[PDB]
């Protein structure tokens, strides 16, 4: 099949892109906060049942040694973007022998979203991403949506509990936060919207600092949860 | 809604039936075979007095011994006649002799049937007229890719009328004058306008010389007056 | 030899917060001279100069391809490329023609605007780099040039002293070579400015 | 229209994916897998309705390679097509990297095959859940640990302590949840794990089982290979359950 | 009818309608007959402005068609080409059972895929090889029947009714009585038969596939 | 009810209706039976004749696919013939590449895979035949059935087509461990004569084949005297 | 699968192409964009959306290549877009690649009308071949070349283009086009053009004072040529002035916004 | 690669995609050609007069080679693609045969491109009708018209686009053989003002003579329009 599935409608709307954006906005909550010396991203990972192994569920991904991401929406669709992003980072190192800037990686991702809104025989991706990283121009946090549009943010949230989280961050955010105060703020913002008890096993956290991106282990995250 | 390859419940392909309807809305064309010669003729039908009638020829040469008259969609017909020309020259190239009229009819039908690639059949029927070792001949091609030999035939809007005039007057044994005359008679009847000498085309291929001759305006008038 | 058909030579040297890069002016067809005004240096941006030697048709073709990629880089990335990334780019373009090569041998000099660190590179014709901290040379009088620099260069020269050493090395080597000469052109690059000078030489 | 091809409905869902999951229960059989201290086990119903069928030719279990097994649940021929694609994948991996594919990596590759059909029009989704079983090595000490990974028609890929799939999966999962509260399944012996899996099948089917009604697979620390368990070993687990 | 548009749609009662409709193209073609005795096969056909209905496929084999002529010609070119290759590689006649199998298989590929149309033509194939005379009938569904006598086309039920009375006597008949039985069967599906509207073709022991001229056909009409 | 127009769509209940419809074509076709003895395998099928003027061997439903294996077709014969070709190619591949006669279980699984792929794609339809596979290679005597869904199973005895419910009843009163290939031919033929419906189908004959020790593990038609 | 084809490239019954008309309706819902031709250059101005406090900068090293609404194509050509944003990025890359290939082949800059004609042919193609939706974008292009000087073009969703002395696309384009038809004159300077642009955006946005945070302005003008290295290029000849595309900052707009508020307070006084 | 059939026959012999293309042509601006003794005139209506339009107007009469020009009606973007194909064919002909292309042969190439668009899977027809005129290498003038089906014919004067049938009736009465360069310009302006409203800057005009072409300026055109507006009052 080689005809288009996404088309214009009488008032100028592309409805499959809206429907895909509705699927992204019903995923579980993820967020991100940019400090003056790094970035933190976090996400809920609740399982449906205790017969599921918690450890293996991943909501936060490494894309390369300096940059990582999280998502809300349809997980299997996110895996396709994570594989394409990893590949682009390595291809950039082979050609220039330095790390791909986050601005260039986001544009690469955005153009892959745009193709699935126009090519024949395909529907759009049903997930939004948060991308966080460090390069020569500093620390960055971006959001990308199913249309392919992207924005740079100081703090933001995606998914179900995303409006209340964004109101809570607007109050508590300051331009002069250290990285450790940002990890505190991020974990406090999740707790507000969380249904049940937040544990180090049902949440996941990643951090950019000193030019490197790293997932927290369960043990590291427990120390931060006992202080909040 | 229903595709290009679909059969109807009585076993016909729909797109081929419709292409045959488009031919019945054409300008009228006809041919008559005698033992001496074969004759072809067409209603021109120009849209205004501002058109140069030269530019609207409905009778084309394929090679020295064969000519064609077309009915239905003119631009589709030009694709077929270009193919017939290229085939008749390939035959001379390879075998150093003229191509037979029946073989040229056959080649044109093998192009006309390759759709399902092309989106639709050609909306065209040709009458091909020529001379080879079997004498003067007249063949018809049609959008189903069938070809048939005839003694006299007409195609287009006035076709049904002209097959009643043929079923009265045509015998297998006429002369060049009686056929030239029967042609301009049938045209006068089934036309819309009044029949001048710059409003129809005529051509002959005679057994004697075996070359195709397209009649001028001067020579057509002698045939109007003889009426 | 295809690499010696057209003539020409290039040298670059490092100092304290500066470099100097120098080329000859000759263009030929084996022993015939076509022109005496063809320097072989290309300014890429304020921080980087490329010298190209080898067959002249491949110098002109390869430098046009490099300028085209650099223009698209600036629009995509919204910044100037730096010296280490530029040399990696050039090495990747040469290796793409591994089994049907461009007959050129690049010399690259750059200075990091922020730190004041100098970076030199020379490549063979399929892209293998060598990155010393003193000098690099290529072209028809490469063997002589390589020995003049080993004798005259020393650490920690300022712009004007380093200029004198590079000019003398280029003129002594060209006087023992039939295929390079007719004076030289030099660029002197610091963090703050870029100077260019025309050096007088022999006319044979 | 959203009912017939892979495009989104207005609520953000994909109906061909929902319907491919009903194909999993429509087939009418139940499977249960469980991981204990030193092994992983899988128990699936062996249905031979017709008395003229040759029972040893009807199986839901297959080897992907020596060391990885699968169990198919749902539309049977759909599942056999995924066994052939998985076999091909494991053999390409070995050629390219020179070592046998790990069970977590293979499950992810098959999950990607599925996601491609939810996003491109014109090929039917496969109406199966595939469960993969095998031992995997730790990089720290070099010790081996059993795994279960399930892959569904949406392209989701996940790991379990124990799972039931198929008809009455809701009731069989509830049952395993209760039993888990006593002792975590990773402390249990094979026998105790087996008594929990067989009790869950029976409870959900509402019937009694003989050895010929179930087929069982196993990998262990002792023998990495995926192998069918002999009928005599199963009889003795059922006997042991009937007592208590 | 929601199931009658494409070749790739089964109906709820297990039928394929587009293939039944292509088979009506054959049943409305002009009639043709075939018969055989111990060592000959005869074909006759109503060809009435002459319309070609019989085609030679190699020295030892030919056919009559009914239905769409342009599909007839496409199959004739395929079988011709196959017989030429066989003789190139083996220096002998392509066996008739293998011709009938490749034709059947080519019809079937055109009833299973959406980018192909069924062939709307029926063939009677007649030939003579090392195992004797053969007569096959092929139809748009892809079936192939091996016959002692049959007829296809318009009003071919009357021809088939006549052949059911006499066919058991054909093995003992000579070539002249066999030709006559074939014309009396074709007559039952019908103006009367002259040398200008009827074709007669023959193939057999010591006889390459040939179409009688108007001279030779006078003896029987 | 748009969900039943192509094989690439599930219904709300988790069914694929085009495949069910294809199965209905097999269930309305002529009956077949088969049995696995200790020596070999025997297959028999009813041919409904459409004319009393057919030659013998016309529209055969049983075909050899290697020296030691054979196939019988139920439902639509030209669809069956496409599967026979595929099977012939798989048996040849096994001899040429792996230097073995294809084992029966492997042949059946490749035939299943091939049939399944036509239940997945908008541009093709499912086959309207079920195939009985009978083999005796290094894995012993084996009898399998593959249906239009691509599902494959092994049997001791089996019946297909419109007489199958009754025929199954009668195969259940045989002893499969004990029976020989000469007894089997008599019993199987009897079942087929008894389920034949004399009102609907007036003319018929039986076709029978085997592979066993007596035949040297060669698959072949039984000589017409043993009926 | 063919029964679910929507037939995007098929004529409808008055010679209309419906997907092309519907994409035009999408443009008319987008942020307003203005262009003005002066004797000193071209001005492009755009309304930005409402400004949240949690927005950040990309912090790019060179600031005159791209804003939110304005993009450089080559040193002598810039543009501004209305419509589907990710579609604009796909066509912007195509234009960048076309204009820089020309310079590779001829070593001179591409003409402005030529670049506009290549871009429009890329749009026309998707309306005639290939079964997918068209692009939903409209561009204003500003350029300078030696053939016709300063130019301003507009492109639409059908692949048609036209030349203008002033123009507007997006939301309130009939209001903006009426005010420009009154206050444009052949003898405008670059600074008078920038003021005339801020007042038109002022009116359509419908705020008495101009927020400097809700506007974007770019110019295509001619500046003194830089170096002239006759030692490295002995036959190189530059002219006195070269085109430049510049995106104005908040410290260049401050005086020009003042002049636009005074002329707003002296137009509310006469009434 | 999309390969759906778009242009198909329907039950009374109609090709609807071709008739719809012919409707887009009748909605288009009006265009006129006139053959004189030793000149060819092309005249075209323009979209409208505005204060904001740029004085240097985009040309809607195209040059195909030194000696051949083209005007059109219908979808302007489809016409630009056709012009591009015909420019390449003129140069391909010089490369292969050395001579300059004849006008009738270039018209056949263009008509064949239109005809193919009505029969190729995966694509719709061009919604364009063209008028093409030029001089051979022996000074003789030709003027041709093509429609969206691919049908071509030669004319002495002709009109296409909106109110074609009105302008064609006017021209049928008044046309005379062997007119002068200035008598032709008059006749063409007059014919256009049967459809169009005013005659200010809503006409462009090209005069083609053996070895010279001219896009008429505003001043010379104003002179010819007032002369014609005076004669329309009588």
């Amino acid at each position: 099949s080689a005809y288009g599935l996404t088309t214009f409608s009488p008032s100028g709307r592309l409805v499959q892109i809206e429907y895909a954006t509705t699927a992204a906005s019903k995923g579980t909550t993820a967020l991100g906060v940019k400090a003056m010396d790094g970035v933190v991203i976090a996400a809920e990972k609740k399982t449906t049942s205790p017969l599921a192994a918690s450890l293996t569920v991943q909501k936060v991904f490494v894309l390369d040694d300096h940059v990582g991401c999280t998502y809300s929406g349809i997980g299997p669709d996110c895996r396709v973007l994570v594989d394409a992003a990893r590949k682009a980072c390595q291809k950039y190192r082979l050609t220039y022998h330095e790390p791909m800037p986050v601005s260039q990686l986001v544009r690469h991702i955005s153009s892959l979203y745009q193709e699935f809104t126009q090519s024949g025989g395909v529907r759009p991706f049903g997930c939004s991403l948060l991308v966080a990283g460090a390069d020569s121009q500093g620390n960055h946090l971006y959001q990308v949506d199913p249309s392919g549009t992207f924005w740079a943010w100081k703090a933001t949230s995606i998914g179900k509990g995303s409006t209340d989280a964004k109101t809570f961050l607007e109050k508590r955010y300051t331009n002069e936060m250290e990285i450790e105060d940002a990890v505190h703020t991020a974990l406090l913002t999740l707790k507000e919207g969380f249904d049940g008890t937040m544990t180090a096993e049902n949440t996941q956290v990643g951090r950019v600092s000193e030019g490197k991106f790293e997932l927290f282990t369960v043990d590291q995250l427990k120390d931060y949860l006992d202080q909040i | 809604d229903r595709g290009v390859n679909t059969f109807s419940p009585e076993g016909r392909i729909f797109q081929i039936e419709y292409a045959i309807e488009a031919i019945k809305l054409g300008s009228t064309s006809l041919g008559i075979q005698t033992p001496d010669a074969v004759v072809i003729a067409a209603e021109k039908r120009v849209p205004s007095v501002l058109v140069d009638p030269s530019s609207m020829n409905k009778i084309l040469e394929i090679d020295y011994h064969m000519g064609t008259v077309l009915s239905g969609m003119v631009a589709d017909a030009r694709i077929l006649v270009e193919h017939a020309r290229v085939e008749a020259q390939n035959h001379r190239f390879t075998y150093d002799e003229p191509m037979r009229v029946e073989s040229c009819a056959l080649a044109t039908c093998d192009l006309s049937v390759r759709f399902g690639l092309m989106s639709r059949p050609f909306g065209v029927s040709l009458l091909i007229a020529g001379v080879d070792e079997n004498g003067p001949q007249l063949w018809q091609t049609d959008p189903s890719g069938t070809y048939t030999r005839y003694d006299a035939q007409a195609i287009g809007a006035g076709a049904e009328a002209a097959q009643t005039v043929f079923n009265e007057i045509y015998h297998r044994n006429m002369t060049v004058e009686e056929a030239e005359t029967l042609a301009v008679r049938i045209l006068k009847q089934v036309m819309e306008e009044e029949l001048t000498k710059s409003n129809i085309e005529i051509a002959i291929v005679p057994a004697s010389t075996g070359k195709l001759e397209v009649y001028d305006q001067t020579k057509i008038q002698r045939i109007i007056d003889r009426l | 030899s295809i690499l010696t058909y057209s003539g020409g030579s290039c040298l670059a040297m490092a100092g304290d917060g500066c470099f100097v890069i120098v080329s000859d002016n000759r263009l030929g067809e084996q022993l015939k001279t076509i022109s005496m005004e063809v320097p072989k240096l290309h300014v890429i941006n304020e921080s980087i100069v490329l010298g190209l030697t080898g067959l002249r048709t491949d110098q002109q073709t390869f430098s046009e391809k490099v300028r085209f990629r650099n223009e698209l880089y600036k629009l995509r990335e919204e910044r100037e490329i730096g010296g280490k990334a530029f040399a990696a780019l050039v090495s990747s373009m040469l290796y793409e023609a591994r089994f049907g090569p461009w007959f050129v041998e690049p010399v690259i000099a750059s200075i990091d605007k922020r730190t004041g660190e100098v970076y030199l590179c020379a490549m063979d014709l399929i892209g293998a780099p060598c990155e010393p901290e003193d000098y690099v040379c290529a072209g028809t009088c490469a063997e002589s040039l390589h020995g003049m620099c080993e004798a005259l260069w020393r650490p920690g020269l300022g712009p004007e002293e380093l200029f004198e050493v590079a000019a003398q090395a280029m003129l002594s080597a060209c006087d023992r070579d039939s295929l390079s000469g007719y004076g030289a052109v030099a660029a002197i690059v610091t963090r703050d400015k870029m100077t260019t000078r025309l050096i007088n030489g022999r006319k044979d | 229209f959203d009912k017939y091809i892979t495009v989104f409905s207005p609520e953000g869902s994909l109906y061909q994916v929902e319907y491919a999951f009903k194909a999993v229960t429509y087939a009418g059989l139940l499977t249960v897998a469980i991981r204990c201290k030193d092994a992983v086990l899988v128990f699936t119903q062996h249905n031979v309705p017709d008395r003229l069928m040759r029972p040893d030719t009807i199986t839901s279990l297959h080897n992907i390679n020596k060391d990885i097994g699968t169990c198919i649940t749902g539309r049977a021929p759909d599942g056999k097509s995924l066994v052939q694609k998985a076999r091909q994948e494991a053999s390409e991996y070995k050629y390219r990297y020179g070592s046998p594919i790990p069970v977590s990596v293979l499950a992810k590759r098959v999950a990607d095959m599925a996601q491609v059909r939810t996003q491109h029009a014109g090929l039917r989704l496969m109406g199966v859940v595939m469960t993969f079983l095998g031992m995997e090595q730790n990089d720290a000490d070099g010790s081996w640990v059993p795994q279960i990974y399930c892959v569904d028609p949406a392209g989701w890929c996940g790991s379990y302590h124990a799972c039931a799939i198929g008809k009455k999966q809701i009731e069989a999962n509830a049952f395993l949840e209760k039993k888990q509260k006593n002792a975590p399944f990773h402390t249990l012996s094979q026998k105790d794990a087996a008594m929990i899996a067989l009790a869950a099948l029976q409870s959900a089917l509402g019937a009694s089982l003989k050895a010929t009604d179930v087929e069982v697979g196993r990998c262990s620390v002792e023998d990495h290979c995926f192998r069918r368990v002999p009928d005599e070993d199963v009889e003795e687990w059922l006997t042991a359950l009937a007592e208590a | 009818n929601q199931y009658d548009t494409n070749t790739t749609t089964w109906s709820p009662t297990g039928r394929l309608f587009q293939v039944e409709y292509a088979n009506e193209a054959v049943n409305n073609g002009s009639a043709a007959v075939g018969t055989k005795n111990k060592d000959f096969v005869v074909l006759t056909a109503l060809k009435r402005s002459y319309q070609e209905k019989v085609f030679k496929l190699d020295d030892h084999v030919g056919m009559a068609i009914a239905g769409l002529v342009a599909d007839g010609r496409m199959l004739a070119r395929f079988v011709r080409t196959e017989c030429m290759n066989y003789r190139y590689m083996h220096d002998s006649d392509n066996p008739l059972p293998l011709i009938a199998e490749i034709v059947g298989e080519k019809y079937q590929r055109h009833i299973q895929f959406a980018g192909k149309r069924p062939f709307g033509v029926g063939l009677l194939i007649a030939g003579y090889d090392s195992t004797g005379p053969h007569l096959y009938h092929t139809v748009p569904s892809g079936d192939v029947f091996d016959f002692k006598a049959t007829a296809m086309g318009l009003r071919s039920q009357a021809a088939r009714t006549y052949l059911e009375k006499h066919f058991e006597s054909f093995p003992d008949c000579g070539l002249d009585e066999l030709i006559m039985h074939a014309l009396k069967a074709l007559a039952a599906a019908t103006a009367e038969l002259n040398i200008k509207n009827t074709t007669i073709a023959i193939v057999g022991k010591g006889t390459p596939f040939m179409v009688l001229t108007e001279e030779a056909a006078r003896k029987y009409l | 009810t748009e969900h039943d127009q192509s094989t690439d769509i599930f219904s709300a209940d988790g069914r694929v209706f085009q495949v069910e419809y294809a199965c209905k074509a097999v269930d309305n076709g002529s009956t077949a039976v088969a049995a696995c003895c200790t020596d070999g395998v025997v297959v028999a099928v009813e041919k409904i004749l459409t004319s009393r003027m057919l030659e013998e061997g016309s529209n055969d439903r049983i075909h050899a696919v290697d020296r030691q294996a054979g196939v019988c077709i139920c439902g639509m014969l030209p669809d069956g013939r496409a599967v026979v070709s595929r099977a012939r190619a798989e048996a040849e591949n096994s001899r040429d590449v792996f230097a073995t006669p294809i084992p029966g279980s492997v042949l059946a699984s490749r035939i299943g895979e091939f049939m399944h792929v036509y239940t997945t794609h908008y541009a093709y339809r499912p086959f309207g035949c079920s195939v009985i596979i009978a083999s005796y290679a290094d894995d012993g005597p084996q009898l399998f059935v593959s249906d239009p869904s691509g599902t494959v199973a092994g049997y001791y005895g089996i019946a297909l087509g419109k007489g199958k419910t009754v025929a199954k009843t009668e195969l259940e009163k045989l002893n499969f461990k004990s029976i020989t290939c000469d007894e089997a031919v008599v019993k199987l033929t009897k079942i087929l004569h008894d389920v034949h419906d004399k009102s609907k189908d007036k003319l018929y004959e039986l076709e029978v084949a085997w592979v066993c020790n007596k035949s040297n593990c060669v698959f072949q038609h039984v000589p017409n005297d043993m009926i | 699968s063919s029964r679910y084809d929507s037939r995007t490239t098929t004529f409808s019954p008055e010679g209309r192409l419906y997907q092309v008309e519907y994409a035009e309706e999408a443009i008319s819902q987008a942020g307003t964009v203005i262009g003005i031709l002066t004797t000193g250059g071209v001005v492009l101005g755009a309304e930005k959306g409402v400004q949240n406090s949690l927005f950040d900068s990309e912090n790019m090293e060179d600031k005159n290549i791209s804003g939110e609404k304005m993009y450089k194509i080559a040193s002598h050509i810039g543009c501004s877009v209305a419509g589907v944003t990710s579609d604009a990025y796909a066509l912007l890359n195509y234009a960048r690649l076309s204009a820089n290939r020309h310079h590779y082949t001829y070593q001179e800059p591409m003409a402005a009308e030529d670049l506009c004609r290549l871009l429009c042919d890329e749009k026309q193609l998707y309306t005639q071949y290939g079964g997918v939706r068209p692009f939903g974008v409209s561009f204003l292009l500003a350029g300078w070349d030696r053939h016709h000087g300063y130019q301003l073009y507009h492109t639409d969703t059908s692949g048609n283009y036209n030349a203008w002395r002033a123009y507007a696309i997006g939301q309130n384009d009939q209001v903006a086009q009426s005010l420009l038809k009154r206050d444009w004159k052949p003898e405008l300077t670059l600074d008078e053009g920038i003021v005339l642009c801020l007042r038109v955006l002022g009116k359509t946005m419908d705020t008495v004072k101009l927020s400097a945070e809700r506007l974007e302005v770019a110019v295509l003008h001619k500046v003194p040529a830089p170096a002239t290295q006759k030692l490295l290029e002995p036959y190189g000849v530059l002219p006195k002035t070269v085109p430049e595309f510049k995106i104005l900052r908040e410290t260049d707009l401050k005086p020009l916004i003042a002049e636009a508020d005074r002329q707003r307070e002296a137009e509310e006084a006469a009434e | 690669s999309y390969d759906r059939a778009i242009t198909v026959f329907s039950p009374d012999g109609h090709l609807f995609q071709v008739e719809y293309a012919q409707e887009a042509v009748r909605k288009g601006l009006c265009a006129v050609g006139v053959r004189g003794k030793d000149s060819i005139i092309f005249a075209v209506e323009k979209k409208s007069v505005q204060k904001l339009q740029d004085s240097r107007t985009i040309r809607k009469i195209y040059k195909l080679d030194e000696h051949i020009y083209l005007a059109f009606a219908g979808l302007s973007a489809d016409a630009r693609v056709l012009v591009n194909h015909a420019q390449l064919e003129c140069q391909r002909f010089r490369l292969n045969y050395e001579d300059a292309v004849d006008v009738d042969l270039l018209v056949r190439y263009v008509a064949k491109v239109q005809q193919k668009s009505t029969q190729s899977s995966g694509s719709r027809p061009y919604g364009v009708s063209t008028i093409i005129g030029g001089f051979n290498e022996n000074g003789q003038p030709h003027l041709w018209k093509t429609d969206p089906s691919g049908m071509s014919s030669a004319w002495r004067a002709v009109a296409i686009g909106r109110n074609d049938k009105t302008v064609l009736e006017f021209m049928e009465k008044s046309y005379q053989e062997n007119m002068t360069r200035d008598q032709c310009v008059h006749f063409a302006i007059k014919a256009l003002l049967e459809a169009v409203e005013s005659g200010s800057k809503n006409i462009e005009l090209v005069v083609l003579e053996n070895k010279k072409a001219l896009y008429m300026g505003d001043d010379e055109l104003r002179k010819f329009v007032v002369e014609v507006e005076k004669e329309r009052e009588e």
